[PDB]
RNA sequence: GAGACCGAUAGCGCACAAGUAGAGUGAUCGAAAGAUGAAAAGCACUUUGAAAAGAGGGUUAAAUAGCACGUGAAAUUGUUGAAAGGGAAGCGCUUGUGACCAGACUUGCGCCCGGCGGAUCAUCCGGUGUUCUCACCGGUGCACUCCGCCGGGCUCAGGCCAG
RNA sequence: GGGACCGAGGACCGCGCUCUGCAAGGAUGCUGGCGUAAUGGUCACCAGCGACCCGUCUUGAAACACGGACCAAGGAGUCAAGGUUUUGCGCGAGUGUUUGGGUGUAAAACCCGCACGCGUAAGGUGAGAGCUUCGGCGCAUCAUCGACC
RNA sequence: CCCACCCAUACCCCGCCCUCAGGGUAGAAACGAUGCCCUGAGGAGUAGGCGGCCGUGGAGGUCAGUGACGAAGCCUAGGGCG
């Protein structure tokens, strides 16, 4: 059915990005986060006040992970294939049709997910 | 902290801070306590002490493994082949110094005690006898242990 | 001999032609995989006893692999189309599955698919109304 | 070792029968099989039928060698007596030498099955050196 | 251009894979896996009379 | 195209000037100068710059300009007389009132909605210089585009009760 | 004739009126530079302007393709919208205000009644298939049994924040 | 007696007890409001607290010194020969077809003659993994005494 | 000299991530066995060593993949996963 399958409570450890340091000052430094290497940076030496870096310690819980708010799991489908073959995990992925996929062949897609009872993370984009 | 303190700190299996065990009294052990002093505090346990540090805080070392005491089994299991086979027999041989309380003794895991409730006196870092919290309190310790508990 | 269902596993574990993989799990387009999962119980073309379900106009086709019939595709499954009640299909199911020996550990996923069919043909309800929010309810 | 460094889904096949046996079974044997399956070509050295021949030569007759190991022929041998060999691989003349004589080619599968706990089994291995 | 363009293989080892190729095309679920459509024919080693 | 897109062209009267030989900071602030204002005063404002009765200020570009009681006007002590860019924005300006009088709008009553001064591609020129160096001399024009448009619950059941008690009473 | 090559800062220096423009007395050195559109159908006519051009109008699927032409990033800039600012800004943790948003829910399941309306109640008979005991058809069934709808009743489970 | 933080797990199994049951191997029951921007989130700003500008180089370390106006695109352990270690694969006292020749759906694939490259043409004492008919057999290899060239 | 009080990433309890270690799992109602279940411990890190993943151009196979009812690129005070 439309309800997701009961599961724990959905805990993210951290909910902000970790920025790539400088990236605030130069503009050719893209925000994605990058190691530090230096032997004097502060960001590696771990001093307080600077930006966190990322750890296996701030990994999500393995029964939560990679879940929607909702509760499912997102999978990408091109076509009404797909969509039957999410067919007998209706209550634990959802179907997210792809970006190149035509008007026509959407309305195919929601047309038989809502026929399976397969939630549409994108149900409404070219209506 | 100089070689022979950090070798006999391995040796009493006080790895951590606030890391309290059971010693049978004798002339090596108080000989290594006392060069050990500077960084423990030590004392006579009672049976209260004994019982609270057995009955909360008693771990077992089962195949190299800490495995809390909540077992008359697991009592038995590992040290039924020297007659101790309930948590009161655990109890007994360490406050009464038993002919088997080397064995007790290394079953049991280190006790690892919270920071004392009303915390050390103002300087802790001098002995007792000068107003500090290091060394040989007699029957203080039991005070320590239940603020550490 | 040298061929096996194990063999087959192993040959096709890593890679099919029915593979989809992607990061939230990795599934199979194989017809005789009741779950749609990568996995030896529900590899249907590797276990030489498998079973498959798939939708008929008005009921469910059931397909099972016949042991005695592997060298020859085109007479190796028993078809059976029911096509009466859901209770019945159940039953009949149930029975291909569990009563001879033949994958009593996909009875029970053999049932659930007959019964996901079964509620995908029933015919299906009006969308409710979206309602908006905020700015764009008051846009 | 967890998993063999091979590619061979067949050694694969024993890695997993002889897992399960040493897991199921009180046998040393079986233990020491699995081992020398996880091990590499060069710790795997070649087992002759002169060194079997001469293993055998002793009151030891009558009996499965077990090799893991690939056997090879040695043309130093004018004769090769009846023996019952169990290895991983053979070369064609000595599967033809040992037929010839009388012997039995085994697989280590089929060694599971008669065998499974190693009796009257003759544990071999090559020279390192 | 001396870049080693070719790759020396054991004749030996091509005749393995050959074979091992011989014994997969006879296996039925292996044509299946590689995506052969092979569900309305019989005998997947399929022999055609010569006279035909 | 245009940059205020929101305006309706059957309403409106535009002008465009692209690639002009004339200072770009220099027009931007006499653009600035004659922002929002209406048609008749702008162009009163220019013929005024131009014949040195009133200065524009000179708000962002104003690198060591002389300070003149004509500033006073603006509140500001630089102002400048950039004749060449009025003369432009009188030529926009008088297009558009043409525009405005072929669509019939009322020419008493139009306000400078928008208006805009952009760089254009540089122009080059070469000079000589000491010291063995060739000096450029880039030109910096600029486009100008202008618009003249007519001026002119879910509340708690507490809650509900509370406002039905101090509606009855 | 080809390629597991390169794809306009690449590939020969040269995909173009390239060994050209240009530099050096000379021997010599030596670039930059491709793309509208299917088709020029490359904007008739009106109006403002000295003109360049602008505004209407028109061609085109598109002028958000006008020969400064495929798509059109950043640096940098203008206009508008919102905001901050007592001798730096920027960055981390945590609220608060304002603006703007993704989810979740719209009820599902199962029992007690009545109205129905239909077609595949149990058992048995023949054929077929199969895992040789399980099914499938066709007949039988004749509607206190099945299967769907409606007008009601009840149970359980259902979102957010809390006591 | 009062307060705070937490509720991990998911049929039964076990230790127990105060045993018609239980506070005994991890939270249930009852109720209310709302069911929508209300919770939640992203941006901008304020507020309290924290917080040296990066890289290179030198030294025990600092300091100095050097590079840094900004952005886009390009940009630096590759290839070959000869050695050598390890891992995977085939054959194995042998191994290597592709110099060349024969087919070919034609630079592919398949097959092969004679050479050639590299390699090859006996114990005792004590341990010892692993078997045993529990009397003992005894891999590899090691220490010593050996035997031969 | 005495009493109470304040707080570190230290110590104690609980949750979660990962790593390591020790066990269980076939006359299979049976498994991305490269899986799943149980228990315990541990977590700074330069040179260096090992492993797994992410991304780009091109090639073989496959998804009987997507696409003028709009591929790719690009923008985005709009979202989701890691």
């Amino acid at each position: 059915m439309v309800a997701a399958k009961k599961h724990v409570p959905i805990v993210k450890k951290r909910t902000k990005r970790f920025m790539r340091h400088q990236s605030d000052r130069f503009k050719c430094l893209d925000s994605a986060w990058r190691k530090p290497k230096g032997i004097d940076n502060r960001v590696r030496r771990r001093f307080k006040g600077n930006l966190a870096m990322p750890s296996i310690g701030y990994g999500s819980n393995k029964k939560t992970k990679h879940m929607m708010p909702s509760g499912h799991k997102a999978f990408l489908v091109h076509n009404v294939k797909d969509v039957e073959l999410l067919l007998m995990h209706n209550r634990t992925y959802a179907a997210e049709i792809a970006h190149n996929v035509s008007s026509r062949k959407r309305i195919d897609i929601i047309t038989r997910a809502k026929q399976l009872g397969v939630k549409v993370t994108n149900a409404k984009a070219k209506v | 902290i100089p070689p022979k303190p950090r070798k006999i700190l391995q040796l009493l299996r006080l790895r951590q801070i606030n890391n309290g065990v059971f010693v049978k009294v004798t002339k090596a052990t108080a000989e290594m306590i006392k060069i050990v002093e500077p960084w423990v505090a030590y004392g006579y346990p009672n049976l209260k002490s004994v019982r609270e540090l057995i009955y909360k805080r008693g771990y077992g070392k089962v195949n190299g493994q800490r495995i809390p005491l909540t077992d008359n089994a697991i009592i038995e299991e590992n040290l039924g082949k020297y007659g101790i086979i309930c948590i009161e027999d655990l109890i007994h041989e360490i406050f009464t110094v038993g002919p088997n309380f080397k064995q007790a003794a290394n079953f049991l895991w280190p006790f690892k005690l919270s920071n004392p409730n009303g915390g050390f006196r103002p300087r802790k870092f001098k002995h007792f006898i000068e107003g500090g919290d290091l060394g040989n309190r007699e029957e203080h310790i039991n005070a320590l242990i239940r603020a550490m508990n | 001999s040298n061929v096996s269902a194990d063999l087959i596993w192993e040959v096709s574990r890593n890679y099919n032609s029915f593979l989809v993989k992607q990061r939230t799990g990795t599934f199979s387009r194989d017809a005789l995989n009741l779950t749609n999962q990568h996995s030896r119980k529900h590899a249907g073309f590797v276990n030489d006893k498998a079973l498959g379900i798939v939708p008929a106009e008005k009921g469910v086709k059931v397909i099972a692999k016949k042991v005695k019939a592997a060298n020859k595709p085109a007479s190796s499954l028993y078809t059976v189309t029911y096509k009466s009640t859901a209770r019945k299909a159940y039953k009949a199911i149930a029975s291909q599955a569990a009563k001879h020996g033949y994958r009593a550990d996909l009875r029970q996923a053999a049932v659930a698919r007959a019964s996901a069919i079964l509620r995908s043909q029933r015919p299906v309800k009006p969308e409710p109304p979206k309602k908006l929010r905020g700015a764009a309810a008051r846009r | 070792r967890k998993a063999p460094k091979s590619d061979n889904v067949y050694l694969k096949l024993l890695v997993k029968l002889y897992r399960f046996l040493a897991r199921r079974t009180e046998a040393p044997f079986n233990k020491v099989v699995l081992r020398r399956l996880f091990m590499s070509r060069i710790n795997r050295p070649p087992v002759s039928l002169s060194r079997i021949a001469r293993n055998l030569k002793n009151g030891n007759e009558k009996k499965t060698v077990v090799v893991v190991a690939t056997v090879t022929d040695d043309n130093r041998l004018l004769q090769v007596p009846k023996m019952e060999v169990a290895a991983l691989r053979f070369t064609a003349k000595a599967r033809a030498r040992i037929e010839a004589a009388g012997g039995r080619t085994l697989t280590l599968d089929q060694l599971a099955l008669e065998k499974p706990t190693g009796a009257n089994t003759l544990l071999l291995r090559g020279p390192k050196n | 251009i001396w870049r080693k363009w070719h790759v020396k293989i054991n004749q030996g080892q091509k005749r393995f894979a050959t074979a091992s190729a011989l014994a997969a095309s006879a296996v039925a679920p292996l044509l299946m896996a590689r995506g052969h459509q092979v569900s309305t024919v019989p005998e997947v080693p399929l022999v055609v009379d010569s006279a035909a | 195209r245009y940059a205020a897109t929101e305006i309706a062209p059957t309403k409106s009267a535009r002008a465009r000037g692209s690639y002009l030989r004339v200072s770009f900071k220099n027009t931007r602030e006499t653009a600035q100068a004659i922002n929002g204002w209406k048609l008749q005063r702008a162009l009163t404002f220019l013929q005024n710059v131009i014949d040195k009765k009133e200065a524009v200020p000179m708000r962002r570009y104003a690198g060591s300009t002389g300070r003149t009681a004509q500033g006073k006007q603006w509140g500001v002590s630089r102002a400048r007389w950039p004749v060449k860019s009025a003369q432009f924005l009188i030529g926009l300006l008088k297009n558009a009132e043409a525009n405005a009088d072929a669509k019939g709008l009322d020419t008493g009553n139009l306000i400078i909605k928008h208006i805009q001064v952009n760089q254009a591609p540089k122009q080059r020129r070469r000079t000589y210089r000491a010291h063995g160096r060739i000096n450029p001399y880039m030109s910096n024009p600029c486009h100008i585009e202008l618009i003249l448009t007519e001026a002119e619950s879910h509340l708690s059941s507490r809650q509900r009760g509370v406002r039905i008690r101090r509606a009855l009473t």
